[PDB]
DNA sequence: CGTCGAAGAGATTCAGAG
DNA sequence: CTCTGAATCTCTTCCTCGTGTGGTCAGGACG
RNA sequence: GCAGAGGUUCUAGCUACACCCUCUAUAAAAAACUAAGGACCACACGAG
């Protein structure tokens, strides 16, 4: 009764079990702002228990507690009036079950609705990795007043927007956004209004309301694309850029301060991240929170008026599959007679019929891929004219909305060749996709792989969560607690390449960090940056055009504090774009950031050069 | 031919492959099996009969007192299943034991018994297992899952590489009994045999064959071959066998009679040994050099001092072989060593043996057995006999006796039970082939070495444990007590044996509770097949070989569904043909080939007579003469499918979905999705709550005509004829004539089960299905169960859904859900939930049950009777009072939170010697009165059927009608019948009549006693009250909702029904699902079923609006032929030009609301039929149309799918999961939140959620985590009242937890405290 | 009426040659 | 011959929240 | 409970952290003050 998961360390010292608890299903939540959440009456009644005393004590309208009870318990008008009083800005803390890492759990505020399940922002649903197939979220309530405080001043969804593993955005649109915008910033060579001048946004929208115009269609309009080039100042200038009705409705939704190279391309999700990240970039935070919540405004509203539906026609089979499938039968035939005739061995003829096949596959996956995006062919008012497709599966995949190429190489082309459950290769692929029907032996042959994945998340869930509890542990207590170790030495940092092209470039892994020794321009006894200045991107842009390949940082490894990391030695903050406050448990946001994607990690001649040089 | 049912909803047929067996009946593995555990056996074998004979011989040691079990039978039970759910006694039947005693003479083995003592005793309360296959324990429904273990019998395994971490291989072989010890060889690096027996120490593998009374001599003869070596004056000449030789390289060159064949040092080739042996040469002379290395075989000893010269097993010296020399032994033998092929495993195993004699070895054997226990001479001898050689302390059964035998490649079947001496050396023997090279591995996972082990064998075997512990009592009995001195009664007792029995029953691995969510839930779940258990493998002891699915699971076990979780891949699902061999194994039905032709006659192959033969494949299209119309066809010979030609196979699939289990089957388009989704689309089919009003399935497998049937929730008839009264309670048929016996046929009355709790506080209801007058047949359905219509499993309600993102509201799995289906109240359930207030008898007095509650007003007691009841219909709410109970100086049960039903009925048991309430008299001569009412009006309708029957004879015999109805009706026999054939079964007919009105006299009594009779309880309680309420659960924004492809989601928005989409014609969809989940997760099969269902919908549209407006009865009958035909070949080929056209008329009404359509999982519609099907009607042949946006009222451009598509509700309600509470009882660790159940609880701040806090920098909401809101008794009671007050502070205290993590550590004998 | 499998570190075992 | 490493035996740990059912000592007289 | 005693009520209500009132031998005129006994094990389920 000591020691183990049932013992007093680990059940009830720790993981105490809190009073002002709750407990509901997800659901979609998508008009409160990103920085409030539903919540049901009949629960915030329950939690708000004592305030709600208190305040009809304030009013006098019960004598004592019990009276006050009383009235709670009738749930009449008057009680209502109360609650809508203590919920006005008091911060929730809408937890996850398994938080893996430290945007497990983030505040909200409440915004009481009727109904009996939590709501929740759509763009939070990702840092959480909260489904909507019956999840269930934990309601906590911060009580005293430091407490409200801090579940503002850190927890709000809006003050964690970068994760702490990286510096890339964690409320990156995810589904049905990021659909939404790649359908509106497109282009169709012909559709009604092309070639038509337009005075501006303002005037776009309307001309695309009215149904005069498509909403995709080449056109020319004016904007006032306004420039920080002047230090502290925006800059307004306006040019006749061409581009399309869509992107060009969509410019009104961005701030002022972005450029306008962001809106033309074709907005996939990559795009739609970047943008995100550069808008905090240059814009700063205050800015950047209205931005993200209008995004998912006009995504959601432009993905609704698409009708963007996924029917039988669109996972086209391509007509060279069934040759390529005679022609593959062929040449493992060949290679059959050539071992009845002693020629080859098993083995050799075995490995044979696996490359063909493996060929055989690519091939036809081709053939697919290039009927699926291509195809498309329409008048440009003249002849016939090629251009990207329209097809919805191809949509929900360049997008990057949902799935990539590999999974429709599942829908359409050939499933291809499954492992054994001992870890080999079957003779003979699957030769039929799924919308075509598949046999029974290529369904039993397909379970094995279904069987083992769906057996190994009971192994990698449970293998991971000891790695992370053990780096928890053994790191457990480290925290900035000195400002400069005033030390000298530092790692060196150089770009890593296994031959291919660069893994990770110099301004990658450096940014972030602050230098050891005086990094030194091309030019020989030039000093381009001092020894002790962090660096941040106007400084990496700097290093990209002296290109140097080696540079000295300090690293914590080297740092010679006592008890505790210098704020130096570790370098920028990766959650806001300054450096370490002096005090911040950096002890335990490593330990969780390395054993979080532990979930997703699988558990198991002559060489020619790249290019000239 | 169809009959009448049939001809109500034929429903349309895809598929081309003509199946020949139809599916076995479902649950037939139960009942079977249990058929055999209480049926009698003359035979004796696996019956009650074979349990009693092994334990039944009864012999007092030397006590010349004997008693033998003669004969059993079972007594009526008490109750029925009906009477014993409420009240909550087991389902049992007395066991009535005949037993015969005789005593012998004093010393007279061979005398003759003076006497004979026979008597019937009753020992043990066996249970029962009702018609559906489900035991009731103690008012709860219970069944009990069938078990896959490990066969008994021997298996070779390799425990291959990290062994030694060496790469080598370590051999082991195991001897696991049916009941005993197991017994394991084991190989070792330095390759001695090592005996180890109960997973004890190791020991050297002599050891266990020094104690068979086996001499050295002779276990190196048992083991090796012995090479001759004679002594000559001629170089000690040795004989030399070519076949030996072979094999081993040249160490010396070889010659005969002067001629060399194989030169020294040269590797010796396959062609010199044929050369030697074309030569048929004996002796080949050897130097002395080559013997001194051969390890002797046999002891050679001197005649003149009698000691030996070289012992047997030692390896050769020089010295010792001169003093051989000497002593001259014409015949010198050595062992044929050869590291290649005799590996000698034995001899070194032998010098590793500390022991020379037997007594040594057992000696050996018991320190091992017992550690730290002395030796003694008779101890060892008695323990090692019993250990395997004993008929009771080891048994391998039958079908172990069978494995064991084949294992070893023997001839013969049965077989003496005890391990036999040469059965231990020869499974030595097969180990060292199996080193040597010859022979392989069992693999265990290979489905031939996993029996099946149903209810009945455990039943069985419990009861033969339950036998030997009352044989050990009844044999000292019989020792002590003066021989017939007393009934053979007195010295067995009937608990030992029942304490045994009804312990496996009630608690139990695999007793399990039985859900009853579906009419599938619980056919899936009678039928699941678990590896866990007693004797089997647990979930941390379960590796990853296990789970995975071996290439022999093709129709044996199901590929698909498994439960997800930590039981994975452990508890497989039966498939749907599947039937268990008489053994216990598997076996799959197949089709016998001839040499060309498919014949009719099918065969059921073993899990490993599959393997040797080749097996063709169900998708082989037949000319239907029987020859295939390929040339090559696929099959399945060793595990992996190839192309073969047609004269190779013997044997074909009997049907395409024999491989899927039976919920799994029903999956509709189940080949074109992935497994990984099928997973769960079969796992969300056994959670769907039955709906208010059933409807069938737009698009449904073909298996729902098989479930519901087969099942229990349905009734069907069991005789054919009419129907003379339906009602919605009680359904009388009256029988045919030649359906019916005879005498005492009469008619055949069916009761339906109303409004009753299920298990899981869902609905079952029972349905009329016919009407007066309509015929029915033999074998239908004439009671649609709950979530069943017409005989048609149905546990859903399609709906018109539509794909497309509509304003995020289904972002990412929502399922947005349309203001017309609440209204139309699809999917409002019932809830009947069951409270049970309980009297207990304390000290300071009793409670009261009366209805005067103190401290309480006008208004609660309004709903409240004169004896505190409340009234049965009242409409209760949250926190009303039910029934009054004021413990003795309050405690009255109230409804818990949230709960808003209607009480429906109300059950008061009273015990014995307390004082019935008025309450309780009320029922108690309600439920009398109904009773009699019951009695008389089966006799009402009984009377009128046979006088029916009467007449029939009356009018034969030249009697006219009118006297007959002169004289009294009731009794015809003042009349003299005219004699005849008929006149004698009348006579009967009439007398047993009259016995019936005196059984019936007698009947009524017994009934009126039973209602009357107090009822047993558990000590200490006066009266037990039990209330009803049945809330009827609507739908509402978080209750999940599943399809049946493997698509799930919660509602997210109940929208008003004008802001739906519609098309062009005006109808709004119902559902508006995500497409963006199709591309990710292949579950492409719903996308390709809704497809199907608006082509059904759209056919039901076009026969409703013939329907509507007047048409002719052509009309109608030739359209409903066209779409029955539908181009490609099906199989059904239903004809309408038979139907009488008014059966049409009918038809059409029931196939208006859309026409079922079939598909065969494997052999489905192909996508050209149903483009046929949506161009039959009207709809766009790509299956999309041009919708229009309910709120802005604008065109949606893409046009989008729509369709209609079958949508289950799960029945994880949201109702049942918000719990949030702020103060309540604590624990004793005063960790205040106690866990959230249905007692308040807090959710769990747990381990990970602290550090996640630590990653941020707050730490005050950390402390008041941990210190005020847990568990600080001077903190909360602190903060309560801060907040109230109205500041908002924070003292921090110490938790409780900390205090008593002190003490535990203080207790200990370390001292922890704390400085200052 | 109280009352009498796995898998890995580590600590035993244990060994081999110059 | 005495550590040298080299087998060999023994103790440890193997996710994290919920939703629910059912079953259960200790130790029966005893004066 | 100013100390002792009694107490409206809004379970019980000088301690649970408690608290207040009136009164002088014993209960009766009055408003403001609080939140309780729930262990272990098997089976099934859901999600990450
Ligand atoms: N229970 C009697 C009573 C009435 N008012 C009271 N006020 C206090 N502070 N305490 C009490 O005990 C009472
Ligand atoms: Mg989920």
């Amino acid at each position: 009764m000591i020691k183990g998961k049932q013992g007093r360390f680990r059940q009830n010292l720790l993981g105490k079990r809190v009073d002002y608890s709750g407990r509901s299903v997800i659901t979609v939540g998508p008009y409160l702002r990103l920085h409030q959440c539903g919540l049901p009456k009949k629960m915030a009644l329950e939690l708000f228990k004592p305030f709600i005393y208190g305040k009809l004590e304030l009013r006098g309208l019960a004598t004592t507690i019990k009276a006050a009870k009383k009235m709670v318990e009738r749930e009449e008008a008057v009680v209502w009036d109360i609650l809508d009083e203590v919920i006005r800005e008091h911060p929730v803390l809408l937890n996850r079950a398994p938080t893996l890492h430290r945007l497990g759990i983030q505040a909200f505020e409440p915004v009481l609705i009727e109904g009996k399940a939590i709501q929740l922002h759509p763009l939070v649903c990702a840092a959480y990795n909260a489904d909507f197939d019956g999840d269930q979220m934990a309601v906590h309530v911060p009580l005293t007043l430091e407490a409200q405080l801090e579940a503002r001043a850190l927890m709000m969804s809006t003050n964690n927007i970068l994760s702490p593993a990286n510096g890339e955005p964690i409320i990156v649109p995810s589904q049905d956004v990021v659909l939404g915008l790649y359908y509106m910033t497109r282009d169709c060579v012909n559709a009604k209004g092309e070639g038509m001048v337009l005075t501006g946004p303002k005037e776009a929208e309307r001309l695309y309301r009215s149904g005069l115009a498509s909403l995709h269609a080449r056109v020319k309009v004016r904007i006032t694309e306004y420039e920080k080039d002047a230090n502290g100042e925006l800059v307004a200038k306006t040019s006749l850029k061409d581009t399309t009705v869509g992107r060009a409705i969509l410019w009104m939704i961005v701030p002022k301060g972005l450029p306008y190279s962001i809106v033309n391309q074709a907005l996939g999700k990559k795009a739609i991240s970047k943008m995100l990240n550069t808008c905090y970039r240059i814009l700063g935070l205050k800015p950047t929170v209205i931005f993200a919540d209008q995004i998912m405004y006009t995504g959601f509203a432009y993905a609704a008026r698409s009708g963007a539906s996924v029917g039988i026609d669109d996972m086209v089979i391509p007509e060279k599959k069934h040759e390529i499938i005679s022609e593959a039968e062929a040449e493992v035939a060949e290679i059959q007679e050539q071992f009845q005739s002693g020629l080859v061995t098993a083995g050799e003829r075995y490995n044979k019929v696996i490359d063909i096949w493996a060929a055989a596959n690519d091939r036809v996956s081709k053939a697919m891929m290039d009927n699926l995006q291509t195809e498309t062919v329409i008048n440009r008012d003249g002849q016939e004219e090629k251009q990207v497709s329209f097809n919805s599966i191809y949509m929900m995949a360049d997008s990057g909305a949902r799935g990539s190429a590999a999974q429709i190489r599942q829908l359409a082309g050939m499933r291809g060749l499954m492992a054994k459950p001992d870890g080999s290769i079957i003779e003979t692929p699957i030769t039929a996709n799924f919308r075509e029907g598949l046999n029974v032996l290529q369904y039993f042959i397909s379970t094995h792989g279904a069987r083992k994945g769906l057996a190994d998340t009971a192994l990698k869930t449970a293998n991971s969560g000891y790695l992370t509890r053990r780096l928890v542990d053994v790191a457990q207590d480290l925290v900035v607690t000195e400002d400069d170790c005033g030390t000298h030495e530092g790692i060196m940092m150089t770009p890593v390449i296994e031959g291919g092209d660069v893994k990770e470039p110099l301004r990658d892994r450096v940014l972030g960090r602050v230098t050891a020794e005086d990094v030194l321009k091309p030019g020989t006894a030039d000093i381009l940056v001092p020894r002790n200045t962090l660096l941040h991107e106007q400084w990496c842009d700097l290093l990209e055009e002296n290109s140097v390949d080696a540079v000295k940082v300090r690293s914590v490894v080297s740092c010679d504090t006592d008890f505790g990391v210098c704020a130096h030695c570790y370098g920028r903050d990766l959650a806001r774009g300054h450096i370490i406050n002096k005090g911040e448990a950096i002890g335990v946001i490593a330990a969780q950031s390395i054993g979080e994607p532990g979930t997703q990690l699988t558990m198991r001649s002559s060489i020619q050069v790249k290019n000239k040089g | 031919v169809y009959s009448y049912t049939e001809k109500k909803r034929i429903r349309k047929d895809f598929g081309k492959r003509p199946q020949v067996l139809d599916v076995p009946y479902l649950l037939s593995i139960q009942l079977d099996s249990f058929q055999k555990f209480i049926e009698q056996d003359p035979e004796g074998q696996y019956g009650l009969e074979a349990a009693f004979r092994s334990v039944f011989p009864i012999q007092s040691y030397s006590g010349n007192s004997e008693l033998q079990y003669v004969s059993y039978r079972l007594g009526e039970p008490v109750f029925d299943v009906q009477e014993c759910q409420i009240r909550g006694v087991t389902y049992s039947a007395p066991l009535r034991v005949k037993l015969r005693l005789v005593i012998y003479e004093r010393e007279a083995p061979e005398g003759t018994v003076k006497d004979i003592k026979e008597q019937e005793v009753y020992m043990g309360e066996i249970p029962l297992m009702t018609d559906n296959g489900t035991f009731v324990i103690n008012g709860t429904e219970r069944v009990i899952v069938s078990q896959l273990h490990r066969s008994p019998g021997v298996f070779f395994d390799s425990d291959k590489g990290k062994t030694h971490s060496s790469g080598k291989v370590l051999y082991n072989a195991r001897i696991i009994p049916y009941r005993g010890s197991w017994l394991d060889f084991e190989f070792d690096p330095k390759d001695n045999l090592f005996v180890r027996i109960d997973r004890r120490r190791k020991l050297p593998a002599t050891i266990i064959l020094r104690a068979l009374n086996y001499t050295t001599e002779q276990i190196l003869d048992l083991f090796f071959e012995k090479v001759i070596f004679e002594i000559r004056d001629n170089k000690l000449q040795m004989e030399l066998v070519p076949e030996r030789l072979r094999g081993e390289t040249a160490s010396f060159d070889i010659e005969a009679n002067g001629k060399v064949y194989v030169e020294k040092g040269r590797r010796i080739t396959a062609r010199h040994i044929r050369q030697l042996e074309k030569d048929d040469v004996k002796l080949i002379e050897v130097p002395v050099e080559y013997i001194a290395g051969k390890v002797v075989a046999k002891d050679y000893i001197d005649e003149s001092t009698g000691e030996l010269i070289c012992a047997a097993n030692m390896e050769l010296s020089l010295d010792l072989l001169a003093k051989l020399s000497q002593s001259g032994h014409k015949r010198i033998e050595t062992l044929f060593t050869n590291d290649l092929d005799h590996g000698p495993y034995i001899s070194e195993t032998l010098r590793v043996d500390p022991t020379n004699d037997r007594l040594s070895a057992l000696v050996e054997i018991y320190r091992m057995m017992r550690p730290g226990e002395p030796p003694t001479r008779e101890a060892a001898e008695s323990l090692f006999e019993n250990l395997f050689f004993s008929e009771d302390r080891y048994d391998l059964s039958a079908v172990g006796r069978m494995k064991f035998n084949r294992s070893l490649l023997r001839e013969e079947i049965e077989g003496s039970g005890i391990l036999s001496k040469d059965d231990i050396i020869d499974v030595m023997k097969k180990l060292i082939d199996i080193r040597n090279g010859k022979g392989e591995v069992d693999d265990i996972d290979h489905l031939g070495n996993r029996r099946i082990r149903s209810v009945g064998e455990m039943a069985e075997n419990q009861f033969r444990v339950g036998l030997v512990r009352v044989e050990r009592a009844v044999k000292e009995r019989l020792s002590l007590g003066d021989l017939d001195t007393l009934m053979p009664q007195d010295m067995i007792n009937a608990k030992p044996i029942s304490a045994a029995v009804k312990e496996f029953f009630g608690s139990s691995q695999l007793s399990q509770f039985m859900d009853q969510n579906n009419p599938l839930s619980e056919i899936t779940h009678k039928r699941r097949i678990s590896a866990l258990g007693p004797g089997g493998l647990t979930r941390e002891r379960a590796g990853f070989e296990v789970r995975d699915v071996h290439p022999t699971h093709y129709g044996r076990v199901c590929p698909i569904e498994t439960p997800e979780g930590p039981n994975i891949g452990l508890i497989n699902s039966l498939s749907v043909y599947a039937q268990t061999n008489e053994y216990g194994f598997l076996e799959t039905p197949y089709r016998k080939v001839t040499d060309g032709v498919v014949t009719d006659e099918i065969h059921y192959l073993s899990a490993i007579e599959e393997g040797n033969y080749v097996i063709a494949q169900a998708n082989s299209n037949l000319d239907e003469e029987g020859h295939f119309v390929e040339d090559l066809v696929t099959c399945r010979s060793k595990g992996e499918s190839s192309l073969f030609s047609r004269d190779q196979v013997d044997y074909m699939d009997v049907s395409t979905q024999q491989v899927v289990s039976v919920g799994a089957s029903l999956i509709p388009f189940l080949e074109h999705d992935d497994a990984n989704r099928a997973l769960m689309g079969a796992n969300m089919q056994r959670q769907a709550v039955p709906t208010l009003r059933a409807d069938k399935p737009l698009v449904g497998t073909g298996m729902e005509r098989a479930v519901a049937v087969d099942s229990g929730v349905t009734a069907v008839a069991k005789r054919g004829g009419v129907v003379q009264y339906v009602d919605a309670s009680r359904i009388v048929i009256k029988v045919n004539e030649d359906e019916m016996y005879p005498g005492e046929a009469g008619i055949d009355i069916y009761n339906l089960t109303k409004y009753t709790r299920s298990n899981q506080n869902t609905c079952i209801n029972q349905m009329p299905c016919v009407s007066l007058g309509e015929p029915v047949e033999r074998g239908d359905v004439l009671a649609d169960g709950p979530s069943t219509d017409l005989g048609e499993l149905a546990l859903g309600q399609n709906m018109r859904v539509a794909f497309m993102p509509w304003n995020g509201y289904n972002f990412e799995d929502s399922i947005l859900v349309s203001e017309r289906v609440v209204q139309e109240d699809r999917f409002t359930t019932i809830h009947i939930q069951e409270l049970a207030c309980v009297s207990r008898d304390t000290k300071l007095g009793p409670e009261e049950i009366t209805a005067d509650i103190p401290n309480v007003g006008e208004a609660a007691l309004s709903k409240l009777d004169e004896s505190g009841i409340v009234y049965i219909g009242a409409e209760v709410t949250g926190g009303d009072i039910l029934v009054g109970k004021v413990t003795p100086k309050d405690s009255s049960l109230r409804v818990p939170n949230g709960v808003s039903g209607t009480v429906i009925d109300v059950q008061v048991f009273t015990r014995d010697g307390v004082e019935k309430d008025k309450r309780a008299l009320e029922i108690e001569e309600m439920q009398l009165k109904q009773a009699k009412k019951d009695l008389s009006e089966e006799l009402q309708i009984l009377e009128a059927g046979l006088f029916s029957r009467i007449r029939a004879v009356l009018v034969a015999g030249g009697v006219e009608a009118e006297k007959l109805d002169k004289l009294p009706r009731d009794r015809w026999l003042e009349l003299g019948l005219t004699d005849e054939e008929k006149q004698n079964q009348l006579e009967q007919l009439a007398e047993q009549y009259d016995e019936l009105k005196h059984e019936f006299e007698k009947k009524l009594e017994a009934k009126r006693r039973k209602i009357t009779q107090g009822d047993d309880l558990a000590p200490g309680v006066l009266k037990i009250v039990k209330v009803y309420l049945a809330v009827k659960r609507r739908i509402q924004p978080g209750d999940k909702m599943a399809g049946r492809h493997g698509n799930k989601g919660v509602i997210s928005k109940i929208n008003p029904i004008e802001d739906m989409p519609y098309d062009e014609n005006g109808t709004p969809v119902d559902i508006v699902l995500n497409p963006l989940g199709v591309p990710s997760r292949m579950n492409i099969g719903q996308i390709l079923e809704t497809h199907l269902g608006m082509a059904a919908k759209g056919i039901g549209d076009k026969i409703n609006a013939m329907l509507k407006q007047q048409q002719e009865v052509a009309k109608l009958r030739e359209f409903i032929q066209r779409a029955y035909d539908l181009g490609a070949d099906v199989r059904q080929k239903v004809d309408l030009s038979t139907f009488s056209d008014e059966e049409v008329m009918r038809l059409a009404e029931n196939l208006r609301k859309g026409m079922p359509i079939a598909t065969p999982v494997f052999d489905g519609a192909k996508e050209a039929e149903i483009k046929e099907l949506l161009k039959l009607g009207d709809l766009p042949t790509s299956g999309q149309i041009r919708l229009y946006d309910g709120r802005t009222g604008e065109q949606f451009e893409r046009p989008v799918t729509v369709g209609y598509m079958y949508m289950l509700k799960l029945n994880h309600l949201v109702d049942d999961k918000m719990h949030a509470r702020s103060t309540g009882s604590y624990s004793l660790v005063t960790q205040q939140p106690l866990g959230g159940k249905a007692q308040f609880g807090g959710q769990r701040f747990g381990e990970m959620e602290v550090w996640a806090l630590e990653a941020y920098g707050a730490a005050y909401t950390l402390q008041e985590m941990l210190t005020v809101k847990s568990d600080d008794v001077n903190g909360r009671t602190k903060m309560y009242k801060n907040i109230v007050d109205g500041n908002h502070q924070m003292e921090p205290g110490m938790p409780e937890s900390f205090n008593v993590l002190l003490k535990e550590i203080r207790s200990l004998g370390i001292n922890i405290e704390l400085e200052d």
